[PDB]
């Protein structure tokens, strides 16, 4: 809770802003609106472009390629609310870049936030961001 | 015995006694120089490849051999979708069930049916000792147990470490003993979130233990028919190439003009590009991509020929969710994907990148 | 007692040290069931509302409908269905105004109708459940139009069309009874029976007059369409009791939820949905507490239980938050709901014994309404 | 601050829920959106139709009709949010009924709630 | 020290005292001057938001103006509108997409135009002011987009008309010099120059590269267009300036806004406007706390002020308040304002001193971005 | 003086000595046996009246003189909107400069000039003395003196308060000295809540201390014209009434058709309703509001002739804004209504109420 300390990662609770998948999410964690931690809610649809972060997962001791995906169609959740920035670049390289609205192959052109999911899709990290 | 195996299948691979007129063997045309693919100029450059005959050329391009070994059965997933098997259009189950049929097919080896292959193996002192070791006393008598071994040897051949070194930059890297340069990781970094690797990676999520970024689905990407190889393979302009659905036993239409995503393992030194080798250069088969998404008129325009690509070949069951992705491919996101593609290049090849 | 997210944690670390693969994809709903519970969120007049579908066993949110401004939703009894009556603008609070009924399927989610309401026709209003309702086979929705006078208009659910506007007396609210019948409350303190057809001037039957003017009967009683009974409580917990299970109105005897020293002491019901009627036990729940006699939406911190048939007092619960709206589940051993808007919390509590069991939070920016489907 | 104490209202403060003059106000109180005790904001729109309490005004003694008027056309302002409900009667009885969307007769057909006003009308 | 609530009141009383009548009416906006100021709400991605209109010498809310999802807010410098690109459905947040400009007069708030943007074609992002950008004449509003690529579209004000999209390289933000010019910034770290006054692909034109691949430079750069000024943090706080006064881009001295030493012991911009530059005075205001590298987007308690031209600070404040954005009136003895997104407030401070003045509060769910004409 | 002014007027109002024909007295149009209207039924009914050659008819239904000596005197307030005066075209800027006209108009008392009205008044010793005492020595021998005389005697007799007498049960329960019934008090929140207070009620907001039921302002409410009142005056079947309009000096189109909001006092005793009487009954008058804001047929069907309300007379510049309020009035609204509408009739005319 001092917003501008390290975060610190954990592996026990995924509905927290501080569950070490969601080293760089900027929204609202899908599992708290009928998702789960990889899955979307029912309703929603699920974006086919991704935003990549390396997260660190304090469990192994191995940084994990997190490609968050966005849930949309839906006005934004409400629920479980966060948003962190780990290795998180600016606009101009939006492969790390997360305040945008990541809804591009979407489902009936769904374009609206919902929620985002944090699976896993490799063990890598970046020149800008390893551990 | 799985060392012998596998051996007896080496010394078969480059045996041209398994062709009709001993003209050529399966190093021929998968020739390990060039990473198990075809090297000689035909007729419609190297986009299809020339038979035992001298003059039959195919309508598919040879695909590498390297990788091919970790490609499941041929099975049809718990979703409805078809993974796995051999060719193109995934018609063989498995490598042993592919291994006979070039040597039968008389586009191709030309051998005019088994007893002729087998008759061929009773004639070399050094396959009657090899085979009878493995498979038993007689075994090179009884065309159908000869053939059969034949083919046991071969796949058992294509499953050694030799055909899968997993000795790849991209390996090195992913085993934290070197890194990307910063063109190869941006290149990495689009692979991984912009569509390919929908397709072109074996899991939907979790870690792959020997990665081979095809994840063995079918997918129609809407290729135009390759003009000069459909000529040359004698099929007439009247031909359409259904992929999966020539499958035996495959009647769901869905399937039609539906092909096996390929491993992009070693692919920037295997081409001519895709199931008909209609694109020359990788930077192409990259920016074939872009059809789906730009709006820029250069984007319907075929690089390497100044023309529109061509309607596809089979205009139903295009994979439009994963390809219609909404973002386009710039040139410097191209230029990074290949490099990044130029990294799944097998160490013994990279010579071959020049 | 380990938590969701907690739970949830340990299966994804289990499968990635098992190598387990799964396909990231749209979930579906669990099957609807008797503790399914519906939470609407009105968001204190937003233009834009949220409904949250809950597993109320696991106090789980398994899917949410988005909604227009102030929408009236029902939940199909058989869990078949959930629909709402909604309201959209052009420039999201000006401009053309479309007003809509959409069904929804109750495990995707997906609208399966979209029905446009001619004439923006729909009642704007703080949300009452029995201002839109479904007839007892589920075929018709019907909501309430006060402007330019009360009026009903009958949607067709099967057919996916608006049919028509029927002209009412000085009524309000509409609780149907059988597919072409439903009873509303008139100004005048007596009941009418509506009973339509497609064409021509529905058949109106008022009731005898059954409370006096000075009764104040509130905007949210408790309706069971399977039990056919209508419970409807007054400012000072009175509570009337009509039977419609004959088809037509049967006055039952009045009784009250509070004693006469708890109303001296200045005990009175109070806040948005103040009463919940378990159709099986028969009893009836009353959001009640201290307050001063216009202090009537605020939240209460107690819910009295009732004996439906006696007036005996079963149980007085200290719900121990600030609650404006209860419900409960229908099925056996049931659920007690108890909604906080302040909180923007549902706490679900055992009905028998009134303890807290689980709870929700961050259900939207004012949450009012609780809905459940009475299956059994 | 006890909700369900009886109000007491004040006049010294029209953007309190206590204010006098708010007694059966139920939405968001205008002077806090751009508009006053009794106008609107800009941009806004003036319903016609009212609601009307009894309210009692601690400077003079006197209960004054307050004729309430909805602001509409806007999404609801959120700020300074008030809900009174003194004399306030059921649905049935719309004459001092407050859950109402009172937007009737606004320009443009406007039926969104942003903010009610407070005029006097006569005294009660 | 009376309140506007205290002498509302007063007023009020004295009206009926005096049996002053006066009549219920839509009110007029005070005429916009130097210390109005807008904040925008973008609701931590609600499909509809809000933006508030305020007169800063009060510190009062004097209108506000409805938007859909993530809208980009213009303020024409001279007070003769403001305006926004917007985006609505059909179904709240599903169904058919809408994006379109509308002008409002900033007096009486209404929209004097409406255009609709062919083909959705705005980017939808957390609110970057310099992602939508008037022209200095007022007369063309240009937005970004983003898919399927970089592209910057073109509205007419003047004829209330789309014109068309201009292609442009992998290039973020649009700052306009000219009637018929613009600069973006590059991926590459070059500046582009687009110029688009002829019809047909614009000619566009690179700058050398003026940052290294290492160093991130923030999505909200200060710009003042009647200075031509760029103001362009990076993650550190050092200071790109590009002066485009010329038409062309030069590149100016770079500044430091934090020492060597607070930079060893932690310290780093962050927010989200963590920028803000005065004409006049042409002074630089950057808010700053003490954080780990990848906190960038959390609220700071500090402002540094510093000389433009020179690099020297002039200033250090502690806010008091968690703030997440800054900006200044373009008058003299200007009002610094910072925004809290958690606290939904906007403080208002005196910009030389750095003390509180007054405060708004209420401004919506999760306001981030403050608007302020330069009408000097 | 204030009282001897007032008995001057008292006995000029019933002085048919002031027509042609010595027929006619402002008490015979406007008769305090009904609230100071016209009880005579002419060619129209009672929609319009009968003046002093037994043959003219108005055009114009005759209005109460009770409370019109609270109506402001004619002007144009800050917001553009005209208000006060005298007349329902406001043309006459107060009740001194109405009084003069009734006398000269040939279609009322018809008398030729003003030497004509002075002559009269010299013939009466009664004159001749209740004038000089006021206005001077010699004011009967000067016509426009005389004249100009006359009309302030009749403007403060009509000023007493026998004429505003305040007190109707209105009055009455808002002195707190009885109440509604449940009915009456209905109406009254009704008439509060709806859209009738937009127009009949002096204030848009506040307390009034003499409420007489009308803004004082101009308003078309969009009536049809009266055919049998319209064949009676003559003036022609292309003939439109203007209202405000034809006020000298008024030139703006956008008044076309308006007319003064009149007070609802003693609006039970004082029918038939509108400028030209063109409703018999007052449960009509309040019918006429629905036809703005219900969608039922029949809203627009008038309830005394079973046709429609007919056009406006005047299409333009009707008050949309207010008179389209979106909810209509039901029939227990009406009931409610008409018994409020009733609470305002003086104490003297509540023998009336029952026929
Ligand atoms: C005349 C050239 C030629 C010769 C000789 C040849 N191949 Fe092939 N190979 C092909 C072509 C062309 C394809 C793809 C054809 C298709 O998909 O229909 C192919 C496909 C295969 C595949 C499928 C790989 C994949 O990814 O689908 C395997 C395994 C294979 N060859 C092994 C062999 C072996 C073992 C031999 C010797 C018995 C052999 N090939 C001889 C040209 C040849
Ligand atoms: C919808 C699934 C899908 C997507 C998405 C996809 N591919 Fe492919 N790709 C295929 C299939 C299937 C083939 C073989 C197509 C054929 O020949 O009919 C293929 C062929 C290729 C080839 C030629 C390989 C060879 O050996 O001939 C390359 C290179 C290629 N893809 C790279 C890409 C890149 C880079 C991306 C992302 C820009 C991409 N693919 C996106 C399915 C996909
Ligand atoms: C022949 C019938 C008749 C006689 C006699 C008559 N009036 Fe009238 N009175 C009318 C009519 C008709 C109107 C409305 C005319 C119009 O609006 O143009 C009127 C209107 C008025 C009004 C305006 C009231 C309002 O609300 O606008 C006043 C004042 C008035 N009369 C006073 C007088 C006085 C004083 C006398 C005697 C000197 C008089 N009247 C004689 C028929 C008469
Ligand atoms: C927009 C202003 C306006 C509104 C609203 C309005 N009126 Fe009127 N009313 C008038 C005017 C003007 C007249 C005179 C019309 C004319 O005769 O040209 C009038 C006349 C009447 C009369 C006839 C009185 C007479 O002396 O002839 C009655 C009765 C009446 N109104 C009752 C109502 C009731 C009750 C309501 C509310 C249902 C109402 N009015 C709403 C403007 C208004
Ligand atoms: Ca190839
Ligand atoms: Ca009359
Ligand atoms: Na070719
Ligand atoms: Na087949
Ligand atoms: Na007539
Ligand atoms: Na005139």
């Amino acid at each position: 809770t001092d917003p501008r300390a390290k975060w610190v990662p954990q592996d026990n609770d995924i509905q927290a802003c501080d569950y070490w998948r969601h080293c760089s999410i900027d929204g609202n964690i899908c599992d708290c609106s009928g998702g789960s931690l990889t899955n979307c809610p029912p309703g929603t649809k699920l974006a086919t472009a991704s935003w990549v972060a390396s997260c660190y997962n304090p469990t192994d001791g191995q940084s994990y390629l997190i490609a968050y995906r966005d849930c949309c169609g839906y006005n934004v959740s409400g629920r479980c609310p966060c948003l962190n920035t780990e290795g998180e670049l600016p606009v101009y390289r939006p492969e790390f870049a997360n305040d945008i609205i990541w809804c591009f192959g979407a489902e009936d052109d769904a374009m609206t936030y919902h929620c985002t999911i944090s699976p896993i899709v490799g063990k890598a990290s970046h020149h800008h961001h390893h551990h | 015995a799985d060392d012998a195996l596998a051996a007896l299948g080496a010394q078969l691979f480059v045996d041209p006694a398994l062709s009709r007129n001993a003209t050529q063997s399966c190093a021929t045309c998968h020739d390990p120089a060039r990473a198990f693919t075809d090297p000689r100029e035909g007729k419609a450059g190297l986009a299809v490849s020339v038979g035992d005959d001298g003059q039959s050329h195919g309508d598919r391009n040879t695909p590498t051999l390297g990788y091919a070994a970790l490609v499941p059965a041929f099975h049809r997933d718990a979703n409805g979708k078809y993974k796995g098997g051999q060719f193109w259009d995934g018609r063989a189950d498995d490598l042993k069930q592919q291994a006979g049929q070039p040597m039968l097919n008389p586009v191709e080896m030309a051998m005019p049916d088994r007893a002729a292959v087998a008759a061929r193996l009773r004639d070399d002192p050094a396959y009657r000792t090899g085979f009878e070791a493995l498979f038993g006393k007689g075994v090179l008598d009884d065309p159908e147990r000869a053939f059969d071994a034949a083919a046991e040897a071969l796949a058992a051949y294509q499953a050694t470490g030799e055909f899968s070194p997993f000795d790849s930059k991209y390996d090195r890297v992913m085993r934290g003993e070197e890194k990307f340069t910063p063109l190869e990781e941006f290149g990495y970094t689009v692979f991984i979130t912009f569509n390919c690797r929908l397709c072109h990676m074996q899991r939907k999520q979790g870690v792959a233990e020997r990665e081979t970024f095809t994840n063995f689905e079918y997918h129609n990407i809407g290729l135009p028919v390759n003009e000069t190889a459909r000529e040359a393979s004698g099929l007439g302009a009247d031909h359409v190439d259904h992929g999966l659905l020539a499958r035996p036993g495959i009647e769901d239409p869905a399937q039609s003009g539906r092909f096996k995503v390929p491993s992009l393992r070693n692919v920037a030194v295997t081409g001519p590009y895709m199931h008909n080798g209609v694109f020359t250069d990788l930077r192409t088969a990259i920016l074939f991509y872009n059809k789906y998404t730009s709006r820029r008129p250069e984007a319907k325009i075929n690089p390497e020929t100044g023309a529109p690509w061509g309607e596809p070949e089979v205009a139903r069951n295009l994979s439009l969710a994963e390809l219609q992705s909404g973002l386009m491919l710039d040139d410097g996101r191209v230029d990074a994907l290949v490099a990044f593609l130029e990294t799944l290049t097998d160490r013994r090849y990279e010579p071959l990148l020049e | 007692q380990e938590t969701q997210g907690q739970a949830a944690a340990r299966a994804a670390a289990a499968d990635l040290a098992a190598g387990q693969d799964d396909e990231p994809r749209i979930l579906e709903a669990p099957a609807p069931d008797a503790r399914r519970v519906y939470v609407n969120d009105p968001a204190h007049f937003a233009a834009v509302t949220q409904q949250f579908v809950i597993d109320g066993e696991a106090g789980r949110v398994i899917g949410m409908i988005d909604g227009g401004f102030l929408p009236n939703p029902v939940v199909a009894d058989d869990g078949s269905f959930i629909a709402h009556a909604s309201t959209v603008f052009s420039r999201i609070a000006r401009g053309e105004r479309t007003d809509y009924v959409e069904v929804f399927d109750p495990v995707t989610l997906l609208p399966t109708a979209d029905i446009e309401l001619p004439d923006a026709p729909r009642f704007l209003v703080g949300t009452y459940p029995w201002m839109t309702s479904l007839t007892p086979d589920g075929k018709t929705l019907l909501f309430y139009q006060f402007s330019p006078a009360p009026a009903v208009g009958v949607v067709d659910l099967e057919g996916k069309a608006f049919k028509r506007m029927l002209d009412v007396p000085d009524c309000y609210h509409i609780f149907p009874t059988a597919p072409d019948t439903f009873f509303m409350h008139c100004r005048d303190g007596s009941l009418a029976k509506v009973a339509f057809g497609t064409e021509g001037t529905p058949e109106i039957t008022h009731t005898e007059v059954f409370h006096p003017e000075d009764e104040f009967l509130i905007n949210h009683p408790a309706y069971s369409q399977k039990a056919g009974r209508l419970v409807w409580p007054t400012y000072t917990g009175k509570i009337h009791q009509i039977d419609l299970s004959s088809g037509d109105a049967k006055f039952l005897p009045a009784v009250e939820a509070l004693t006469e020293a708890e109303r001296a002491d200045g005990w009175r019901p109070g806040g948005w949905q103040q009463v919940a009627y378990h159709r099986a036990l028969d009893r009836i729940y009353l959001l009640v507490d201290q307050r001063d006699e216009w202090r009537h939406k605020t939240a209460s911190r107690f819910v009295v239980v009732l004996d439906a048939k006696t007036g005996e007092r079963l149980a007085k619960f200290e719900m121990g938050h600030e609650i404006d709206s209860i419900n409960v589940s229908q099925d056996e051993k049931p659920l007690l709901y108890a909604l906080s808007t302040g909180d923007k919390t549902l706490y679900i509590h055992d009905a028998e014994s009134g303890e807290e069991l689980r709870s929700v939070n961050q259900l939207g920016h004012g949450p009012q309404v609780i809905t459940t489907a009475d299956m059994g």
